[PDB]
Formats: C-alpha cells, structure tokens, sequence
C-alpha cells in the first residue's frame, strides 16, 4: 500500500506546483503587464504581486527539493544539504507568510470600522504599519533559524531521521500568523455583520460575498488538513513527500482563493478565458 | 517687535547663570535665534544658535559644553544655561532672531542685551580702518576684507552690515550685498567681488555716527570684524 | 422701436462683418507657408513640486522667475522655490474653494479668490513672520474666476457676474466696472503696458477693453464654446484663445478679426490654460486629456506633447525669461519643463 | 438696446490694418526674439537650477 | 549647499510636516454637498443637523465631523464649479413631496416636481458624479398627507392611474426619482421622507456616509 500512496502523493505534488506555479505566475504577470502599459497600481496590487513572487520561489524550491529527491539521490542524502534546504525553506516561508499575515492586516485595517485611537493611529499609516510589520517580524525569523539550527546540530550531533522536531517547530511558528490572520478576519466580519444590522434599525433604503465565501472555506478546507498533519507526525514512510505535499498546498491554493475576490485578478481572468473561447 | 533679555549681575567663576530672552510682537515659533556677545573693550562675538523646530543646535569653539541654549516656543522665551563660567565670559549678550527663506533678512531684529560680569577653519573678517574722521555731508566708504571668498555657487555673497549705535543695540542695514534693508535710509550702499567689500554712504549724517561691522553667513561659526569707528 | 433698433444692430452687425471681411486678402498660413518649422521641441521634468492634498486650479510666476504660488482646494496658498523646490510659504485660506490667484510684479503681494465671492490680498513682507490678510476685497456677486495686479494698489478681476471689475486695494472699493459680457467670464490677461486687458467670457466671445477709460473697444466672436483660457502676445498687438470645442485660436487687436485655427482632429476635449513663449512663435495650451500640447503659432502643426500628469492639467505658465514651464494638474502636482 | 447699438457703433469706427502686415509684424517679432528664447532654441548647461 | 539654504531645507521639512498633521487631522472629517430647487425644504434640513456665496454649516455626530456646503447663492452657469465638488462624499438632494401643481415663479412651468427631476438628471447623470452617491430627502410629508386625498396625484404626472393614498402616491415619487440614473450599479440613492418636525436626520445622513465610507475602502482595496 505504500507504493501506491506514494505515486498517489507524486501526483498530488506535480498537479500542486502547476496549480501553484500557474496561479503565481498569473497574479505577478497581470501585475507586472499593468505597471508597463501605463497603469498605475495600488498597494495591494503591490503586496500581491509580492505574495507571487515569493510563492513562485516556494513552490519552485519545494519542487526543486522533490527532483533532488527523485533524481541523484546521493546528494540528497547529504546532511549539509539538509541543512541549507531547510534554511532555504524557512527564510522564504517566513516571508511567503508574513506578507499575506500583512495582505489580511490591510483589509483590516482599510475595511473594518472603528473609533478607537490607536486604530486611526494604524489606518492613517496602514502602508508604513505592514511595512513596519514586515520589519519587526523578523526577529520571528532569527529565533526560528536559531531553533531550527540547534534542531539540526542535535540531530546530527546524536546520530554521529529526528524530523518531528522539525516539523513541530515549523508548524508551531506557521501558526503564530494564522491566529493573528483569523483573529483578524473574525473582527473583520463581526464589524462588517454590526454594521449591517445597523443598516436596518435606522435606514431601510440602502459588499461583494463572492470574496469572502471562498476564504470561509478556504479557512475551513486548510485547518482539517493541517491539523490531520499533526496525527501522523507529532501523535503518531512516505514521511518527505507527505511533507513535500503539505507544505505546497497553501502557496498553491491561497493564490487561487487571491485571485478570486480581487476585481482587477477576476477581470484578467475572464479576459482570458474569453479569449481562450475566442481562438476556438 | 521686542526682544527683552533677561538675566546678568556679577556671577562668581565657575558658577552657572541663566539668561531668558522674552519675545513679543512677531511670531516666534518662526524665528531662528542667535546669541551675540560683546566684551567691553571689544567686538561682536557668536555665541549660539537654536532653529525654528529646534532641530537645528549650534556652538562656537569657546562656549562649546559650558553652553546650552533653548527656547520654548509656547511660552515666546529663549533661554541661555552657562556652566563654567571663566573670565572671558564677561559680556552684554544680545538675542538676534533671524528667519531663513528665499529673499529673507536675517538678523533683522537685535534685542537689548543684558550685562554679565564674572568677578577676578574660521574665515577670518578683516576690517583694517579704525576711527576713521568724518565730515557731516560728505562721502565714506568702509572696507571688508575675508579670507575665504563668500560668493557661493547659487551667486550669493553672504556678508552682512551692521550698525551700531553709541549706547544702542545694533541694526542691519544690508544683509546680503547691495540688499537695503527695512527702514534703512536709501543712502547706503554695498559693493564687492569675492574677497574685497565696500560699503559707501553718500551723505552721512548725525545719526550714522557708530561702528560699523562685518559679518559672514557662508559657513558656522559666523565670524565677526573688528568694527570700524566713524567720529565727528 | 424696438424692432428697428433690433434692424439697427443687424445693419451694425453686417457693417463690421463686411469691414473684418475686406481687410482679409492673405491667411497668416499662406504668408508663414515659407518659414522653416521650429522641429520636434521636447521637454522635460526638471523639478516636480509636492506638497498638495487636492487639485490645483490655479499658478503664477514671479517677475523674478524663480518664486512661484499656487492655489489647491486643500485651503492652502503655497509659495514654491522653483530652483531648489522648496516652500516658502503655505498661506491658509478661509474659504477653501479657490479658483484663482495671482502674484504681484513686487513680489510684496499674492491674491486668491473663488466660490466666497471675495478677491483677498496676502502681505508677505511684514514686519512679523507670517503672511497676514491685507485686504478682502466684496462686491461680485458671481464667482471669482481671475485676478490679476497691475501694481501695488490696483488689482483687476473677473467673476461670474458677468462683469469685470477694476480695484483699489488701499480703498477697497470699486474703480472701474466691465460690463457687456452675456455669460460667466472665465480668464483674463493683461498686456505688457498695463493699459488693456481682454476677457474671454462663456458666451463664446473675447472683449478689449482700456483700463482708464472702462469701455471695451472690440468684441472678437469666432469660437463655439465656452472660453476657458486667453493670453496677450508678447508684442502687445494679439492674442491668444482656448475654449472647449477643442480649439485654440489666434486674433489680432489691429485686424479685428481671427487669424490662425490651433486644432487636430484627435482632440477632442477643453483646453484649460494656454500661454505663450518669450518671443511668441511657441503657443502652449493645456487640455482636458491630461496632458499639454505645444503649438506653433505662426503655423499650426503640434510641435511637441508634455505629457507626465495622471489628472487633467489646469493651469500653466511661462517664466518672464522664457526659461521654464510650470503646468499644474488635479493630480496635486506642479511641475517645471525645459 | 441703446447700449448694445452705441456699443456697436463705437467698435465699427476703426481704424483697420490689413491683415498681411499683422501677419508680418508677428513674423518680425519671431524673427527678431527667435535667439533669445530658450524654449525654442535650448540652452547648454547655462539653466542654472535644472 | 549654504547654511541659509539648508535653514530654508528645514523650514520646507517644517511646512511640509505641519501640512501632514493637518490632513491628519482632516481626514476624519466628511464633506457634503446640498441642493435642492428653492422652496424644496433645503431650510428646514440646515435647521436640522444644527451675494454671500457658500455657506458651509458644520455638524457632529458620532466621531464624525461633517461640512455641509450649500450652493444656493451662486447664480451663475453651474458647469463652471461644480468640478470643486468632485471629490466629495455624498449629494444631499431635497425635493418636495408637496409639488403636484406648484408652478413656479415663472408661473408657466409644469410642475415644481419636474424641475426637481430635472436637476436630478442633471446631477445623477453628471460627468463629475458617476460614482457620488446621493441621500434623497422627500420632505414636507405633512403637506403631502393633507393635501393627497384633496387633489390627484394625476395633476402632475399623466402616467399614474393609482390609488390616491399617503403610502402609494410618495412611493410612487421616490420611484420616480429612483428610476432615473443608469449607473445603479456603482452609485446608491439612500431615500427618507421627514415630516420638518422629525429628530433622526442626522443619524440618516450618518448611516449613510458610513455606508459610503465602507464601500469606498471595499472598493479602493480591490474587492470590488
Ligand atoms: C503548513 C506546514 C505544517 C506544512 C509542512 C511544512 C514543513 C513542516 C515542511 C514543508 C517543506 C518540508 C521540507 C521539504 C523537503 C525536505 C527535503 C528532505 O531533506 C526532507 C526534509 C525537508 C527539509 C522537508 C522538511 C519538512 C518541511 C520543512
Ligand atoms: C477576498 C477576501 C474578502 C474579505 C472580506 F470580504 F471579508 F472583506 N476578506 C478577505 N481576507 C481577510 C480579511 C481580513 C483579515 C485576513 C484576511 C485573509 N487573508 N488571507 N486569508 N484571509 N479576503
């Protein structure tokens, strides 16, 4: 039964990096497209593009990984590419993260409705707060480096594999931006759900769903898989593609859920599609 | 406009004083403020300098450490701590506001001063006349001479005149070269190149009877010239 | 009487017509047919000026061709740098809706105006730091739409009254008022000798008038919509027109009549703010399409396009040595081309 | 309509050049101010800010 | 560079600093623009939230500053100004429910209430005001009710062929001028009828701008 997992779960990861390496591509090239014709852009369109950018060399670094596995695994094996690959990994995940933890800091501060000071204070300064948040995160970064180092330097030390360790510190600091995300979704929706109860108890005469109903279940479809992913690991074969395929589902499928609730992704989108009719 | 110091009396060496410069009549949150002292049986001496914002502190070479110099806008006060005070601190210390902008005039306004008394490179300003005789309806010229040439790459020359008073606090009267300044009675004049300067009054009277003093703004710490007297 | 006054002014009418149509016997094209063209004049962005939150409808140069104001609905006067790009000031204003303003030949004044009815005139040059209110100048009912200084104490605007008027700043009253404009009176221009000056009204019309005697001496009606823009030639002896059929026309004071067309037939929108260059061979007009144009006006054919504002430009100007350009757009944006 | 036709007799009484020798004056006027306009012939490096 | 030019650098970085606290300061505030035909109750909705040119009229409520601008004194060509408006955040337009006869000063127009849809062509459909939403207050509902069952609402609209009633005949109007942008996609027409002795204008004009304000930030981040 492992044989047929395994091809299972190969198959899986290559539909995975063309779905994630199609969807990158298309939000960091209708993005690149409309800063050269003209076109100037927002923030968000910046941060997207950004999100891309750093998605597409996460997918291509996990996938590179895979081919190294399959092909000359001699030099696969060897612990000082174990090392650099993990280091690799989380100096590129650390920012494929943040920067989408930064994305859902925008929407809230730009969409949600509050009085307090220090809010204003936050949505007067919303390009310099996730620029600011980008910055300061980084210290998440150097004692995740650190910790994952010592993991390593352990590992190696005792055995002169030990990948629980690791994948527990890694889901452990992958988690610390999605509370702050969901965190701020739910305040999101319980300003936006206030607000429409007060836009029937004082006026009746008078908000697209469309962009939040596939990040609902987004949210919902993500938190069932990675939490199956503790039962196998940290509760207790196919171990590396296992991880391999889990750790290419978000930046392969959070770009699909990216492109549909932004107007300018959905239209390029059409567009193309049209025109994919249009040459039949 | 006034400008009223605040302060003075006899202060033993090394002891501290503090001297307040009051402000009324302009807007003083605009203003950047200077410190000018004056020895008794000498010239004009830069002491300070504290910018609009207060973003901008400067000292000279003497009273750097000893001196700090603060304003608070809101209450229209500029304020002079002096720790250490040595012998050569014993002077009238005159507040001058100066506003900085394309075709401004700085140092347009001097105040009073107050008289401190303690018990027991730099571009050199040359003035090499000294009580020179005058005639009321004639013509003088004093000359100005520094060491660095003042004429900038933006095409200012960056030498001020300035006038003063027997027993009066000094006025400007040009501040950049041929640039009259307000009130100044249209018989003044400036002329130079470079290294030399003129100034030329067609015909003087009574009340431009004083000693007259150069001055450069080409670079900090603004040195001053020994200033040239003119006598009946 | 009144149909034959009405037969009185038809006959005045065909009169002038027959008089405009006699003096014509050769086109300004045909007699510039020989004259080489000026080329492919590009410019470009020497310096950008920031420091607006709204749209600006309205600059000046100064007579030293260095300091520059501006007017933006932010409530705020600023006085630029053009050199270094830096501000000499930022005036307040108390009402907001700023249409105009003007900057003294001395340099000792600024004016605005707009919506508030109320032509107010800046001191710069005061004893205390600030920029106070000289003067607040009431009396037109419409909107204020030009101001324009002859010297320190005559100051001459145009409103939405369908009147012009001429003041005395030390007085603050009325002088001289222009009246005969049908429609909303949009631009004025005054010329070099300080004595004439023409408004370009909505009513598709540009009138003459003499300062010192308040009576206008030619009506020029060639255009087909509402005048936006107008600007004397250097020489005195012509003028310069833009209005929003997409057309820039040229009119003469002696002939009395138009002289040169300045449109294509790609342009279709208003033009905002036309001026010309020191020796008046280079016509500049500002259009709705959110760039400038630069026209050859002893030939029309487009000589060069400045194109580097986001939102429409409304106002430009040329430095009295002819060394810069400063177009002004909605975009919160000034900037200086060579 | 008095104002309109006093106004209307007053611009028809005017002495009207022809319209060649305006045509000619402006091209004098070019012609003579062409060399010191530095928009149409530009400056080298003698702009002094830019 | 000189020591005067680096002290005129700091008082530009000092102007510059004092116009960004005080958009700061100003961006908390709402702008509003008022119109309405002349006796439209455009006085009685002044008194509410509280040669000449503007008036501006200022108002609280709620951590919201509002500037109500009304336009009433300018009697030139309105296309020449009323670009300054552009950027504002709603129309307030009041039209008169009490308009079935009601010719005008002119005494040979139809009807108050098709100037009103006229000036509401006028503005819905505007170049500038494609995208400013408009609140839309149907005042002198008092009049209306004691006047609807006096004359048919047939003496100004020859279309109706309706019950006369309170309710019918003002949702009749508020249709009627409802029915008249093709933008409703983008732009939203927020409706009220106020009797001039009503206390909850206000709190109408604030949902509304709040409204106004959500979509706005929805839109400018992209999610439509
Ligand atoms: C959302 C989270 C929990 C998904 C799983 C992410 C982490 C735990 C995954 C994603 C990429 C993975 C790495 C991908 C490839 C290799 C190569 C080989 O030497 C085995 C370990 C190593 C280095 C993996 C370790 C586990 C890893 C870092
Ligand atoms: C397409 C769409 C629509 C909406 C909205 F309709 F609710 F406004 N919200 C989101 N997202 C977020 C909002 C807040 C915080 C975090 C996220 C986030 N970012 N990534 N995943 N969730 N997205």
């Amino acid at each position: 039964m492992g044989g047929v997992i395994k091809s299972i779960f190969t198959f899986v990861l290559i539909v995975e990096f063309i779905i994630g390496n199609l969807g990158n591509s298309f939000i960091a090239l209708v993005n690149c497209i409309d800063w050269v014709k003209g076109r100037k852009i927002s923030s968000v369109d910046r941060i997207l593009t950004a999100l891309a950018i750093s998605r597409i060399s996460l997918v291509w670094l996990i996938f590179g990984s895979w081919c190294v596995s399959v092909f000359f695994p001699a030099l696969f094996a060897t612990e000082k590419m174990f090392r650099m690959l993990t280091n690799i990994w989380t100096v590129i995940n650390h920012f494929s993260v943040w920067l989408a933890t930064g994305l859902g800091t925008f929407y809230f501060l730009k969409i949600a409705n509050f009085s307090n000071s220090i809010f204003l204070y936050l949505k007067w300064r919303v390009k310099k707060v996730v620029l600011v948040l980008l910055l300061v995160t980084s210290v998440f970064l150097f004692l995740n480096i650190a910790l994952i180092n010592i993991h390593i330097n352990a590992s190696i030390n005792g055995y002169r594999r030990f990948s629980s360790l690791i994948v527990l510190t890694s889901t452990v600091f992958i988690f610390i931006p999605f509370t702050l995300s969901l965190a701020m979704f739910l305040l999101l929706i319980f300003s936006m759900w206030k607000h429409r109860k007060k836009m029937q108890h004082t006026v009746k005469i008078s908000r697209a769903h469309r962009g939040v109903k596939s990040v609902i279940t987004f949210f919902l479809l993500y938190a069932i898989f990675s939490l199956s992913f503790f039962i196998s690991v940290w509760t207790s074969e196919n171990l590396i593609i296992l991880s391999q395929v889990m750790g290419m589902a978000y930046p392969s499928c959070h770009s699909c859920v990216l492109i549909l609730g932004n107007k300018k992704l959905r239209q390029a989108s059409l567009s193309v599609l049209l025109w994919l009719r249009y040459m039949f | 406009v006034q400008l009223v110091e605040s302060g003075g009396g006899l202060v033993q060496p090394g002891g501290s004083r503090k001297l307040s410069c009051s402000a009324s009549g302009f807007a003083f949150s605009s203003f950047g403020m200077h410190w000018v002292r004056q020895a008794p049986e000498k010239g004009l001496e830069w002491v300070a300098y504290i910018s609009s914002g207060s973003g901008t502190i400067y000292y000279a070479d003497t009273v750097k450490g000893r001196f700090t110099i603060s304003r608070d806008d809101p209450k229209n006060t500029l304020f002079l701590q002096m720790t250490s005070l040595r012998s050569e601190d014993t002077a009238m210390y005159y507040c001058v506001r100066s506003i900085y902008y394309y075709g401004s005039s700085p140092f347009d306004f001097w105040g009073q001063g107050t008289t401190l008394t303690v018990s027991s490179s730099d571009i050199v300003m040359t003035q090499a006349t000294s009580s020179v005789p005058v005639t009321p309806g004639e013509s003088v010229s004093i000359s100005c001479r520094s060491s660095k040439s003042l004429l900038h790459s933006n095409g200012n020359t960056y030498l001020y005149w300035f006038l003063q008073r027997p027993g009066q606090s000094p006025q400007l009267l040009i501040y950049r070269m041929s640039n009259l300044a307000s009130g100044v009675p249209d018989r003044f004049s400036g002329s130079g190149s470079g290294t030399a300067f003129t100034l030329t009054i067609s015909r003087l009277e009574a009340e431009d009877v004083g000693v007259y003093y150069c001055m450069q703004h080409l670079e900090y710490p603004l040195t001053f010239g020994a200033g040239t007297k003119l006598e009946l | 009487e009144l149909d034959q006054l009405r037969q009185e002014a038809e006959q005045l009418k065909n009169q002038i017509r027959d008089a405009r149509k006699a003096c014509a016997d050769a086109t300004l094209s045909q007699i510039t047919n020989n004259i080489d063209p000026v080329g492919r004049i590009q410019m470009r962005t020497r310096r950008t000026l920031r420091g607006h939150l709204a749209k600006i409808y309205a600059m000046h140069w100064g007579t030293d061709s260095r300091l520059l104001v501006s007017a933006s609905q932010d409530g705020k006067l600023i006085i630029w740098d053009s050199y270094t790009t830096n501000k000499v000031h930022a005036i307040p204003l108390r009402s907001s809706w700023v249409m105009t303003c003007a900057y003294a030949p001395s340099g000792n004044y600024v004016a605005c105006g707009g919506l508030d009815n109320i032509c107010s005139i800046y001191n710069l040059k005061t004893r205390e730091g600030n920029v106070r209110v000289s003067r607040e100048l009431a009396g037109h009912t419409g909107y204020l739409s030009c101001c324009r200084f002859l010297d320190d104490n005559q100051i001459v605007t145009s409103s939405g009254d369908t009147t012009c008027a001429l003041w005395d700043i030390e007085t603050g009253q009325q002088t001289t008022t222009f009246t005969g404009h049908t429609g909303d009176v949009m631009s004025l221009s005054l010329a070099p000798d300080t004595r004439l000056f023409v408004s370009g009204a909505c009513d598709a019309s540009a009138k003459l008038w003499d300062v010192r005697e308040g009576m206008c001496r030619q009506t020029f009606t060639g255009h087909e919509s509402d005048i936006n823009a107008i600007c004397f030639f250097p020489n005195g002896n012509a003028f310069a027109t833009g209005s929003d059929d997409a057309t820039c026309r040229l009119f003469d004071l002696r002939a009395d009549q138009e002289l040169m067309t300045y449109s294509h037939d790609n342009i279709i929108c208003g033009i905002t703010s036309v001026s010309f260059s020191k020796s008046g061979r280079l016509l500049l007009a500002g259009y709705d399409d959110f760039n400038c144009n630069v026209w050859d006006a002893l030939k029309a054919d487009r000589a060069g396009v400045l194109a580097g504002h986001d939102n429409r430009v409304s106002c430009l100007g040329v430095t009295d040595d002819g060394m810069a350009v400063a177009t002004g757009s909605w975009d919160s944006f000034l900037k200086i081309w060579n | 309509a008095r104002k309109l036709v006093e106004q209307l007799k007053m611009e028809a009484n005017i002495d009207r050049i022809k319209v060649s020798k305006a045509a000619a004056d402006l091209m004098a006027y070019c012609e003579a101010h062409a060399k010191e306009d530095p928009l149409l012939t530009p400056v080298p490096a003698s702009e002094n800010p830019f | 560079v000189s020591a005067e030019d680096k002290a005129a650098a700091e008082r530009s970085k000092m102007i510059d600093k004092n116009l960004r606290e005080d958009a700061e300061r100003d961006a908390r505030t709402v702008k509003l623009l008022l119109l309405g035909a002349g006796e439209s109750g455009k006085a009685t909705i002044v008194k509410q939230q509280m040669t000449t040119g503007i008036i501006e009229t200022q108002f609280s409520f709620k951590d919201l500053h509002f500037r109500m601008f009304d336009v009433g004194a300018q009697r030139s060509e309105r296309k020449k100004w009323i670009h300054c408006f552009e950027g504002v955040t709603c129309i307030i337009f009041c039209a008169a429910l009490s308009a079935y006869d009601m010719v005008l000063v002119e005494d040979e127009e139809v009807n108050r209430m098709h100037a009103s849809l006229k000036l509401f062509d006028s503005i819905c459909n505007h170049k500038y005001f494609s995208d400013t939403s408009i609140v839309l207050f149907l005042n002198k509902k008092d009049i209306f009710q004691e006047k609807v069952t006096k004359v048919h609402l047939s003496i100004c609209f020859p279309e109706y062929t309706g019950p006369n009633t309170f309710e019918d005949a003002g949702n009749y109007i508020k249709n009627q001028f409802l029915d008249l942008n093709l933008k409703k996609e983008d732009k939203e027409i927020y409706s009220h009828m106020t009797c001039s002795t009503d206390t909850q204008n206000v709190k109408f004009v604030f949902d509304a701008v709040t409204d106004i304000i959500i979509k706005e930030n929805l839109k400018d981040c992209g999610l439509f």
